[PDB]
RNA sequence: ACGACCGUAUAGUACGAGAGGAACUACGGUUGGUGGCCACUGGUGUACCGGUUGUUCGAGAGAGCACGUGCCGGGUAGCCA
RNA sequence: CGAGUGGCUUGCUACCUCGAUGUCGGUUCCCUCCAUCCUGCCCGUGCAGAAGCGGGCAAGGGUGAGGUUGUUCGCCUAUUA
RNA sequence: GUCGGGUGAGAACCCCGACGGCCUAAUGGAUAAGGGUUCCUCAGCACUGCUGAUCAGCUGAGGGUUAGCCGGUCCUAAGUCUCACCGCAACUCGACUGAGACGAAAUGGGAAACAGGUUAAUAUUCCUGUGCCAUCAUGCAGUGAAAGUUGACGCCCUGGGGUCGAUCACGCCGGGCAUCGCCCGGUCGAACCGUCCAACUCCGUGGAAGCCGUAAUGGCAGGAAGCGGACGAACGGCGGCAUAGGGAAACGUGAUUCAACCUGGGGCCCAUGAAAAGACGAGCAUGAUGUCCGUACCGAGAACCGACACAGGUGUCCAUGGCGGCGAAAGCCAAGGCCUGUCGGGAGCAACCAACGUUAGGGAAUUCGGCAAGUUAGUCCCGUACCUUCGGAAGAAGGGAUGCCUGCUCCGGAACGGAGCAGGUCGCAGUGACUCGGAAGCUCGGACUGUCUAGUAACAACAUAGGUGACCGCAAAUCCGCAAGGACUCGUACGGUCACUGAAUCCUGCCCAGUGCAGGUAUCUGAACACCUCGUACAAGAGGACGAAGGACCUGUCAACGGCGGGGGUCUUAAGGUAGCGUAGUACCUUGCCGCAUCAGUAGCGGCUUGCAUGAAUGGAUUAACCAGAGCUUCACUGUCCCAACGUUGGGCCCGGUGAACUGUACAUUCCAGUGCGGAGUCUGGAGACACCCAGGGGGAAGCGAAGACCCUAUGGAGCUUUACUGCAGGCUGUCGCUGAGGACUCUCACUCCGGGAGGAGGACACCGAUAGCCGGGCA
RNA sequence: CGUGGAAGUCUGUUAGAGUUGGUGUCCUACAAUACCCUCUCGUGAUCUAUGUGUAGGGGUGAAAGGCCCAUCGAGUCCGGCA
């Protein structure tokens, strides 16, 4: 047949790119080396085109001017403080190790120094909960205990934006401006409503699938379609 | 609208223009490249065995 | 509050919009000072016309049931 | 290039207990077809006359354009049913 | 039960056409056949009459309008000689 | 187009005048692309031109494009290339990372020019006048100098300032008309230099406890109004420019509405609306320099693309010319353009055809079907049902009004703006043309706007919001690459990948036996390496031991593929069809039966419904709104019909000129029968038949057009499917190499990743190379 | 009651986009997809110019096997090839 839409996609061309020439900043946390001498006055808050939340524009001690991730009730003229004995204040950031169990973070780094990957969309939090020499158990936005280094750094308090998937889209207008910021090609036309030549689901006199839509994970990149691997299907039982 | 005639009219765009190297109406002023002799794209000449039949 | 909508789209469609943008153009208070003086000005961006203060809330209200939960520790 | 039907007189008669109910013939009309014709009725009639909207020639008078008459009213000859 | 005629139904066959003989129904326009529905002339009757039933000669003329359905076919309505 | 005339050997179409027309977002003006000399002059008619030609975009020969300040040039955009690096058997190949370059001529950013005159042809380029910018030199000033500002920015609504234009008032200049005294044109004057400043922001004063303010929002003791002030706009006003220019002349003045331009206020986003060079910041004189490339003409029913002087296609600016009216609408008319959407002459001009007007009485009887046509129509007033998601339905439906003239009232600063009143008055008709909905009901489908088969399908199909399931913590899931590498990703579960269903509302039953996916697994089965036995002086080879994924087996899962019957008062194979809906776009029987409606209804609708073979995200039901979607009914309307007629315009017919093509074995005046490979102008027998030509509608030449798409055949082809055959990628898994120290474990030194670095995480694993087993229509 | 002026909102041959019916005209065409009337959308998932990217078992595809220069159930050219 012909290669399915998840198989254009890897080429990287045009439709399927993200328009990253509009967008703003790659938000990473400021590199100190050590002490905590560091603090910024929030300038200005901005609309970030990548990820729908809030940025906050910030200025340092030194003249740094950098947008960072915008947590919840940050506003202009406060004062963040970034370093390892920096005040446990909503929008400061410092390491997993000084900030106190149960208490919500965001921006969590996976290798210490990195910048933040973990907990970054709307109104999300991940939850510290245990303590250690050693390790500092994180409660990620998915309900996973993940198991962390305390030198990794970490904002307090939840993202901004929270509510976002509350209000429904209503017309496909909507949708369509929202994922021309994205990297997502759009619309969905179903497998199972093209021709057998382009999808595994295609052809046949009424639109149904040919085979079960469970797939096997060792399947191929063209038949790896439907249900990946899925450990059970349905609603009920 | 239709593929043929109402489609020509369009036609007003100038790609293949006079090669500085071979002198032939072949260099695609928007890819750089000549398509007779392989200016652009190669400092040699294009020459290939299937512009003539097998034995000649 | 959603009559741009017309006779179309559906009841929660136009429901759950309407208390979105009810309690979004409402009076609320601010952190700086006592005034209820807080305008939306985009995608979780808000601002009171007061002391020119422009912050960071929800999406649609300034402050989220997860945002106050920081308050507490 | 004529086909067919209805009606009147025959006759409430022949026939028949009654109920019911003919024909020959003589008439009048209708229908279908056919050929022709336009006094009459009807249609057309961008011949013609009138009214009138818009705009242009200054107004008036008198006109052009509005699809092959702007629109409305009347309509001779002829051609027609 | 037996003997046939037709070539309108269906079936059979594979002769003709696959370097193409344009489909069904309908329509319009022309000619024809008779195994006659009406009309003309007749014979019989379980022919009083009236209205019929059956049959004979006969193809001059006629055999129309509509409702459902693409329908052919058919069902249905009101007229009709 | 016509009548005159001009030139010419020759004139319907070349030129002049007159008369008559056509074009108004174009048929006018300026341009982009593209063309390429097509531009101008002279001379021509062999070619080209739908006829002719004295004409020409044709032939030939000459000539024509002038820039510091208009573009290019410079800057950066999506992005492209080059070099280096790395990959590759290799390259003219290939991703990343660096550096450099390229990347905008209408239409991104940007130092600077206006007015007039001039040519056959150029013109912000030449000439006259005036002006401006940059660099440099000198002189004076200046020590400031880089922080900041600008360049520089979305969509929607809106105020204020304000020019051109248009119109009104009045005056002057010129023209027109002549029953009036009305009508038309003009009344000019730039860049630049100087100056003025509304809005916004801010400062002083002031002292509001209810005031200030707006079209609207709004503002304030954290200091309102009022008062003074700093900052600060126009392509605008004002003065100069200007005893410049231009005009035959006059060579105006005020006003309203105000495009451009200037400057503010508000609102919206699950959408957030370039960058860089450059400029400003940061003076003045005088002098010098300001090179290079483009510059003609067309820009279209003849200069472009479409083989053509092609009814097609092709971007931008003029969107403010007058009446009209809501209007960038119609219709009419200026300025400007044109008579080249380029063959003519003749016939009351027949038939027949294309477009079209009007048709009495009837009124859908026409037809698959009201197809075609028609009806309605603008504006105001009154009035408006079922149903509904409360938005809508709705312009429902239905009724009335509508001109002109005289004199007025109201709103507003006013309009040459709007709303009304009284009286008079004309027509068949007052939205008098033009412009300008026919209305109502039942049903099916899809909710809606949207998408689509460029060229027979616009739909019920695709999309959609909404619903749902699946995979993944990021060194991820998913995907691309042979590799070096890469998309997702300036992203992180409120994410984004992979699928299904398709708004809302009410719901979504039962089944895990098969298949699929996933988890588990005592035991069984499960390859190679290493190891053990036999064998061989070695080797081939045979057997054993251990045993990964996988399988067996067990469990979970159906909004996963799918299933929901036969028999009787269980059987296959797990269950045995629940709500609903139902003769369905699904019902064979079938025009099912009853009812509605009609004279008559295989239609349509309601009910029943044992459903050949309905049914729950293979989603069931339902539904307001929407629809160039399918079906039906009513009112209205009508040449669709009864049944056709007359007319109009272009053809058609005759004449001049121009001038193809299809097709052609031959013969050929046929007709009725027959015969023949059973469908004959040509054979047989008869009949008929003097030749030629014009017009016609198409009976025949199984007419012309296409080596039939139907069907079969060929050890033909291709696209597609799968538990067809055989293989190939890919995934999982064991083993060997990299690979190191001390049947479970510790470590650090290779190697990997994070960190700028210090250093941190991981670690002999992972990656990579090799081999083995399993899965493997993803591909051949 | 007014103000406000929302909208994949309505009427609309505004510009512009599209293409339902006539199964009209044409069908050796004006035209290898044209003409006329009728019809649909017309502040948005809108339309459009120029520049730029994606390439052949590959793109692109609101999916019609649509489109990739009159060429598409695998473009075109030349070669394999007689
Ligand atoms: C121009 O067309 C023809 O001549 C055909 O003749 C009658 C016909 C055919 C053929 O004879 C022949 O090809 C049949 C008579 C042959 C036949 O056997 C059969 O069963 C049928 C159904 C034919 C009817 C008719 O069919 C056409 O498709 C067929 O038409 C076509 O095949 C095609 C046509 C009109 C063009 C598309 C080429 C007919
Ligand atoms: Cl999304
Ligand atoms: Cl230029
Ligand atoms: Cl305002
Ligand atoms: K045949
Ligand atoms: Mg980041
Ligand atoms: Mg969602
Ligand atoms: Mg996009
Ligand atoms: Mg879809
Ligand atoms: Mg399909
Ligand atoms: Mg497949
Ligand atoms: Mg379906
Ligand atoms: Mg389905
Ligand atoms: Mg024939
Ligand atoms: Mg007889
Ligand atoms: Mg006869
Ligand atoms: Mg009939
Ligand atoms: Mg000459
Ligand atoms: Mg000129
Ligand atoms: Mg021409
Ligand atoms: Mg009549
Ligand atoms: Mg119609
Ligand atoms: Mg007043
Ligand atoms: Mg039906
Ligand atoms: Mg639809
Ligand atoms: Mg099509
Ligand atoms: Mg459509
Ligand atoms: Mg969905
Ligand atoms: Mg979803
Ligand atoms: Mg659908
Ligand atoms: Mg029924
Ligand atoms: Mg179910
Ligand atoms: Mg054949
Ligand atoms: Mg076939
Ligand atoms: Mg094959
Ligand atoms: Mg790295
Ligand atoms: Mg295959
Ligand atoms: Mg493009
Ligand atoms: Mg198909
Ligand atoms: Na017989
Ligand atoms: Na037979
Ligand atoms: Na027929
Ligand atoms: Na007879
Ligand atoms: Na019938
Ligand atoms: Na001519
Ligand atoms: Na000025
Ligand atoms: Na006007
Ligand atoms: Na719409
Ligand atoms: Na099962
Ligand atoms: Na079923
Ligand atoms: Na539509
Ligand atoms: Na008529
Ligand atoms: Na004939
Ligand atoms: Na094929
Ligand atoms: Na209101
Ligand atoms: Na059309
Ligand atoms: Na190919
Ligand atoms: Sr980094
Ligand atoms: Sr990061
Ligand atoms: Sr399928
Ligand atoms: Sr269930
Ligand atoms: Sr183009
Ligand atoms: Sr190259
Ligand atoms: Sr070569
Ligand atoms: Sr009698
Ligand atoms: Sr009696
Ligand atoms: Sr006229
Ligand atoms: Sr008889
Ligand atoms: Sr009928
Ligand atoms: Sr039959
Ligand atoms: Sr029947
Ligand atoms: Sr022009
Ligand atoms: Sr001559
Ligand atoms: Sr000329
Ligand atoms: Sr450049
Ligand atoms: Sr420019
Ligand atoms: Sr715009
Ligand atoms: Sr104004
Ligand atoms: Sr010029
Ligand atoms: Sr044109
Ligand atoms: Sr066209
Ligand atoms: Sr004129
Ligand atoms: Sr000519
Ligand atoms: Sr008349
Ligand atoms: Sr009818
Ligand atoms: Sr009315
Ligand atoms: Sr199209
Ligand atoms: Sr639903
Ligand atoms: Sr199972
Ligand atoms: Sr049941
Ligand atoms: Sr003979
Ligand atoms: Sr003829
Ligand atoms: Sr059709
Ligand atoms: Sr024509
Ligand atoms: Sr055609
Ligand atoms: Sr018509
Ligand atoms: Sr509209
Ligand atoms: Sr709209
Ligand atoms: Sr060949």
């Amino acid at each position: 047949g012909r290669r399915i839409q998840g198989q254009r996609r890897g080429r990287g061309t045009s439709t399927f790119r993200a328009p990253s020439h509009r967008y703003k900043a790659d938000l990473e946390h400021r590199k100190v080396e050590d002490g905590d001498v560091i603090a910024g006055t929030v300038v200005d808050i901005e609309h970030d085109p990548a990820r729908s939340a809030p940025v906050a524009a910030v200025e340092f001690e030194d003249g740094d001017r950098r947008l960072i991730l915008a947590p919840e009730g940050v506003g202009v003229g406060d004062e963040l403080q970034v370093g390892v004995s920096a005040e446990i204040a909503p929008g400061n950031t410092l390491p997993l190790a000084e900030i106190p169990e149960g208490v919500p973070v965001c921006n969590v780094e996976s290798s210490p120094g990195d910048g933040g990957k973990f907990a970054r969309a709307s109104g999300v939090n991940a939850q510290l909960l245990t303590h250690d020499r050693n390790v500092a158990v994180v409660k990620l936005p998915s309900g996973e205990m993940k198991r962390l280094d305390p030198q990794c750094r970490a904002t307090i308090g939840v993202v901004a934006g929270g509510g976002r998937t509350d209000k429904p889209f209503v017309k496909a207008g909507n949708k369509h401006h929202k994922m021309k910021a994205r990297g997502t090609k759009w619309p969905n036309v179903r497998g199972v409503a093209m021709n057998a030549v382009d999808h595994p689901f295609g052809g046949g006199g009424r639109q149904h699938p040919g085979k079960p839509k469970s797939i096997s994970r060792n399947a191929p990149p063209g038949r790896k379609v439907g249900d990946i691997a899925s450990k059970r299907t349905g609603r009920g039982g | 609208t239709g593929a043929g005639t109402p489609s020509q009219g369009k036609k007003n765009t100038t790609t293949h223009t006079k090669c500085r190297r071979c002198g032939e109406k072949s260099y695609h002023t928007k890819k750089k490249v000549c398509s007779s002799c392989g200016f652009g794209k190669s400092a040699k000449r294009r020459d290939y065995e299937w512009q003539s039949k097998a034995g000649e | 509050s959603s009559g741009r909508f017309g006779a179309r789209y559906g009841r929660v469609s136009r429901r759950r919009v309407a208390e979105i943008e009810s309690e979004m153009n409402e009076d609320h208070a601010c952190p700086n000072c006592g005034e209820d003086r807080v305008d939306r000005q985009g995608t979780g961006i808000w601002q009171c016309s007061y002391c020119d203060y422009k912050f960071t809330g929800g999406s649609y209200k300034p402050e989220t049931p997860g945002g106050k939960t920081v308050r507490r520790s």
